[PDB]
Parts: C-alpha cells; structure tokens; sequence
C-alpha cells in the first residue's frame, strides 16, 4: 500500500501546485485590468466590479475543483 | 467511494444501450416540445406576450442575429432553428440536473455520458459537412495537414468540451456527499449555483460554434 | 498492481495541474480585455459577453477535457 | 509489466498537462484581442471571426495532436 | 511507512512551489498596474490601493491555502 | 528492459509536454498581433499573413522537431 | 531514512524552484513598471518608489517564507 | 546500466521540453513585434527582418545548445 | 549513501532550473522597459540605467540565493 | 553507483530545461521591444543594439551559469 499512499500526496500535490499557479497568475492579471481601469476612470469602478468578479469567480472556479479533486486523492483515495 | 460512468443497461436490436439517462434526455425533450405547445397556446401578435413567447423570442432573435454574420440568414435559414433547438435543448438537459436525487441518483444530465454527447458532436458535423459540399460542390498549403487535424478536432472538441463540463458537476455532487451533512449543504449550494451558470454558458457556447462552424462550412 | 495505482494518481495529478494552469491564466487574460473594454466605454459589456464567453468556453475546454481523462486514469485506470 | 504501465500513465499525463497549458493560455491570449477589438469598432466582430478561428484552429490542432499520443501511450504502449 | 513521508515532502514542496509561482507572479502584474497608473498621475495613489489590494487579497489567499495545505500535508500527514 | 521503457514514455512524454507548452501559447500570442492587425485597419488583412506564416513556421518547427524527437525515444529508443 | 531524506531535498529543490520563478518574475513585472513610469517622467523617480517597494515588499514575502520553508524541509526534516 | 540510460532518457526530455518552451514563446513573442509593425507601417517590412532574425538566432540558439546536449546525454551518456 | 546523492543532484537540478526561470525572463522584462524607453526619448537612457539596475538587482538576488543554496544541497548536502 | 549517475543526469537535464525557457522567453520579450523600437523609428536601431545586447547579455549569463552547472552534475558529479 504505502506506494498508493506516497503516489496520492505527490499527484495531490501537483492538482494544488497547478491550482495555485491558475488561481493566483489568473486573478492578478484579471486584477490588473481592474487596476488600470479604476486608473482611467474612477466613476467606473463601481461597473468594474461585476466584469472583474465574473473573472475572478470563473478563475476561482478551476481552484475549487482542483481543491476538490485533492482531497478526493488525499482523503478518499480511488484505489 | 465513487465510480464513474455507471448507468443501467439494456438491448433492443444485438446493439447495447443505458437503460439509465435515457430517462433524463426523455424528460427534457418532453419538456422542450410542451414548452412549444404553451407558445401556440398563448403566442401573441397584436398584444402582450406570454413568458414563454418572450422568452424564446430573446433566444431567437439572439441565434438570428448571431448567424446574420456568420453567413447570409438567406443563403442558410436552416441553421436558426437548429441553433434555438441545440441550445435549449442543451440548456434544459444540464439545468434538469438541479433536482438532487441522490439515494446514486434519478434525474442524471444526459450530457453525463459522452452518447448524449458525440451526438451533438457528429449530428452538427454531418449538418455543416453537407452544407459546405451543398455550397462548393487554407492560406498555406505548406500546413495544409493541420486544416484535416482541425476539421477532426472540431467534433472531438464540441463533444469532449460538453462531457467532460457537465460529467464534472456529476462528479462534484457525488464528492460532496462524503461531507457530513450538518455542512455539506452550503459548499452543495454554491457548486449548484455555478453549475446553473456554467450548464447555460456550456449551451450558448455550443450553439455559437455551431453557428461559426457552418459559416467556415459555407464561406465562397 | 500498487506501482500502476500510483503511476494513475501522479499521471492524472499531472493532468489537473496543467488544466487548471492553463484555464486559470487563459480565463484571467481573457477577463483582462473584458474589464479594460468596459473601463473604455460602459456600454462595451453589452456587446462583450457575446466575445467572453465564446472566449472562455475555448480556454474552459482545455480543463474540463483534461478533467475527463484524469477521472479515467485515477477511477477507471485504463492499463 | 506495471512500471512500463505507471510509465505509460506519467508520460501521458505530461503530454496532456502541457497540451492543456498551451491550449489555455494560448485560447486566452488569442481572445484577448478578439474582445479588444471589438471593444474598439464594434461591427468588426464579423472580420476578427476569420483571424480568431485561424488562430485557436493552431492551438487546438496543438492540443489535439497531443490527446492523441497520450492515447497512443495509454491503450497502445509502443515499448511496453 | 517512510516511503509516505516521502511523498509527503516531494507533495507539500510541489503545494508551496506553485504557490510562490502563483503569489510572485500575480502581484508583479497586480502591482505593475498600481505603479503605471501612480505614475501617470500622482494624486491616484490613494484611489488605487482599493483595487489593488483587493486583488492581492485574492492572489494571496491561493498563497495561504496552499500553504495550509502543505502543513496538512507534512507535519500532520493525511494518509 | 522494463526500467528503460518506463524512462522512454516519460522522456517522451516531457518532450511533447514542452512542444504543446510553446506552441500553443507561441501560436496564441502570434495570434494576437493577427487579430489586432485585422481590429486596426482590415486594409493590412492580406499582407499580414506573410509574418504570421513566418511566426507560426518557426514556432511550429520547434514542435514538430520535439514530435520527431518523442518517435524516435518511444519507437527506436536509442538503449 | 535515507529515503525521507531524499524525499525532503527533492521537496526543498521544489519550493526554491518556484520561489525564484515568482520571485524573478514578479520582480521583472514590477520593475519594467518602474523603468517606463521614470521613462514617462523623470522627476516621478521618488513618488514611484512607494508603490514599487510596496510590489517588491508582497513578491519578496512569497520568496523568504518559501526559503523558510525549505530550510525546515531540509535542516529540520519533518519526519 | 539500465537505470543510467532511463536517467540520460528522462534527462534528455527535460532539456528538449525546456528548449521547445523556450523556443515556441519566444518565437512567438518576437513575431507579435514583426506582426505589429508590418500591420502599423507596411513600408517597414524590409528594415524589421534583421531585428526579428537577430533575435530568432538568439532563441533558436538556446534551443539548438538544448538539442546538442540532449544528443549527447542519450547516445553517448557521459556516466 | 546513494539515494541522498541522487536526491541531493534532483533537487539542486531543481533549484538551478527555477533559478534560471526567473532569472532569464525576470530581466528580458526588465530590460524590454529600457530599450522601449530607450526608443521612446534617448535624453531618458542616462537615468533609465539606475531603475534598470534596481529591477536586475532584485531580479538577480533571488538568483544567486538559488545559486548558494543549490551548493549547500549538492557539495554540502545538510541530510 | 548508477542511482547517483541517473539522478546525475536527471538533475543536468532540469538544469538546462529551466536554463532554455529563461534563456529564450527573456531573448524573446527583449528582441520585442527592439523590433517595437525599429518599427517606431528607423534611426533609433544604431542606438538601441545597446540596451539590447545589454538586457541579452544579462538574459544570456543565467544560461550559460546553468551550462556550467549542467557539465558538473554531468561530468564531475560531486557527491
């Protein structure tokens, strides 16, 4: 058993190690855009919210599952 | 723990099928054709529209304009109905997913499985396919190979892009279930809710590469 | 068999960590130009979800198809 | 047979955990400016059609060629 | 047992690997946007520090939970 | 045997990995300047295509020299 | 033991891995901010600083509690 | 021997997977430039070409260094 | 002895390559700011040096921190 | 002895991949701004092929630091 168990911490490690990488490249440049338009026009930034927290929640999203799929291999291991 | 891809089973002629789903994609194409019965029931030409006139009027009028661009509505007026049919039917497939019956469950999308999926994915190719010969009869040929690597993704990729999306919801709200229950209800909550999203943005992105591909099917 | 266990956990960790690299940047690239448009003009959004979200459903497929193929390696282990 | 068989599995996650980047990213940084610039002229949208297509057609074909030798690897393991 | 162990440190190293990836990366490209638009005009800085932080906010909590994550991981081993 | 066989499918494996990883983004970001050449002025349409088709040429060599490079590890393994 | 060992610089090589990937980069990012905001105007040079350091400051914790961590991996194994 | 040649095998699908990144962005990148001046100024396209090769000599060359020791590695292992 | 040795070249293999990373594309960012400044107004080039080298400083420091660590993993292995 | 020389070549091999993505992405984005400049203004190509070949020369060292590196872990393996 042990080799299922050290393969589940290392390929639970990837599945986080790639969620993070989306997850914290993917709300800095949705954030980016989010600064430079507040930047261009202050009046906006209440508007701006709602495309930013679409992209913000879409790139989330890809974090969650990931989150999800980890615990799955860590707590709930398929074999 | 959890297995994916398990349905009930069944023959009719040697060939196999799933006795399970087959349900799930009859209940939706029950209720897109009720829903029509109800838009004669109540259509209006001179007055107020019911909500389901205006409801699939916004549908329509979108697909429309959306295929206006793609090719000359004349030249292809048969893409529209295809393009309200394929999302709507698509639609209602992943929403009918929002009604847990988890016991294993009842009321599965039938985009779970990749049958309901390839179909959408082979049907709209032979649809486009015919349309583009039915019309004729790229910029380097140096990459010429690539265009029949394309041509044979564009399916794979509608069909892989609509299973694997709503197969991971069919997942998701089996590995919540593993959860205590004094808890899982609010993590099942937001999965549900995104999933609501992401089951109508899946249709409208289905129908739009429809609509996109029968224009590169049609174009000179 | 324990060896093929964990080669399918690493294999399909592998495969969730480049999904969610790849869906994670593409949606917050994408989502860049959605916030700087309606930082341009208000209205732009209106016209935009249209571009959006064929946009993000071309980057989401990277993911979601990869997603597919992990639950086969990890549950249905094909070897 | 099993560590030609984990082999198999790693070296065909890898083929798709690079194929799925490359589509990504690729897909994203190539709809950003299809959302620009209609963003910019709004009619336009019917023109960049042509240009996006062609160019996520490339990223896909990318991603496609490797699904493939990932099964070629899985189901068909040349060297096991 | 010691072959979990490590796949326990090679797991929470690749967790904290794509954490910093993720953390370094998406406050460049926050912060990037914070100095452009201080420098186009000097009197933005205190509007922009409400969309900047709310994006390193974000960028930063895939930093912790992935560091989280890898305590879990390594001082209290899952498996 | 075995050893080697299972060194060759993940050497082959990266190879491919690498070659997916700078095509698809240097075909997306070759792309980009396609379509906002075409969003600028639609004029330049048919001259663009000679440093697209340079561009994606030398990108594409390096992915089909590392396709080349994956048959010849996996299909005429050098050991 | 040895193979905990192996298993902790394995994962230490992992976390400085990716803290001089975020690191560098994130510090790339923000800085060609800097150099084209004093290339925008010269006398900006002091304002810039602020919202630099700040930038550097967020990039460089995500590096140093990375070096931490490894240290502890490595100096301190775990198990 | 055999573990030597799965080492030089894996090996040498890092170099060749480092090098096809390195080539394919960059290439990429490089071409966005020549791409954006031949739609900005037509009358630029004979001038562009010695800075775009100039700078595909210094990318391909890195991949070329790459595939000369990845030959080296796998038909004639130093070790 | 060995399987720390193999250990010890994996992860200081790790640190140089990540090293390397953030290094050659932290300063190509870095340095695309000064020759656009450079191209923008050339009167700028004597003071675009000193943000330059602040950003190559910072860029290079984490770096040669991976540089001295992979040594101390290697020559000098701590487990 | 073979475990040292398979990890030997594992850890070059990750030398020179993390060498050629920092060495052709950071020649890539450089030669950009060149190709930008020279676009902008031809006269400005005598003047720029310094801050070029300065930004190239710094992208350039990470990579032959790393070569250098590589030759040890691959022909003076230290431990």
């Amino acid at each position: 058993d042990p080799t299922i168990a050290a393969g589940a911490l290392i390929g639970g490690g990837l599945i986080m190690a790639g969620g993070a990488i989306g997850a914290g490249i993917g709300d800095g440049v949705a954030g980016n855009a989010l600064i430079s338009g507040v930047a261009r026009q202050p009046e906006a930034q209440g508007r701006l919210f709602t495309p930013f927290f679409i992209t913000v929640g879409l790139v989330e999203a890809a974090y969650f599952i990931n989150l999800a799929f980890m615990a799955l291999f860590v707590f709930a291991t398929p074999v | 723990q959890i297995e994916v891809g398990e349905h009930h089973t069944a023959t009719w002629l040697g060939m196999t099928v799933n006795t399970d789903t087959v349900l799930s994609t009859a209940i939706a194409g029950l209720i897109v054709i009720a829903l029509a019965f109800y838009l004669r029931a109540k259509v209006t030409s001179t007055d107020v529209p019911g909500g389901v006139q205006l409801f699939f009027e916004a549908i329509t009028i979108q697909m429309r304009n959306q295929v206006e661009s793609a090719i000359g509505m004349r030249i292809a007026p048969f893409v529209l109905p295809l393009a309200v049919t394929i999302f709507v039917f698509i639609l209602i497939s992943n929403w009918l997913a929002v009604l847990p019956v988890q016991y294993t469950e009842l009321l599965k999308s039938a985009a779970a499985d990749i049958n309901y999926v390839l179909a959408l994915a082979l049907f709209v190719f032979v649809c486009y396919h015919t349309a583009g010969i039915w019309r004729r009869g790229g910029h380097v040929t140096l990459l010429a190979p690539i265009n029949l690597v394309e041509e044979v993704a564009k399916p794979i990729s509608l069909s892989l892009r609509l299973f694997g999306n709503i197969f991971a919801g069919g997942i998701l709200v089996a590995l919540i279930a593993l959860f205590p229950p004094y808890i899982m209800w609010a993590p099942n909550a937001i999965w549900k809710a995104f999933d609501l999203f992401v089951g109508a943005i899946q249709a409208f992105i289905f129908a739009l590469l429809t609509i996109l591909y029968f224009s590169q099917a049609m174009e000179l």
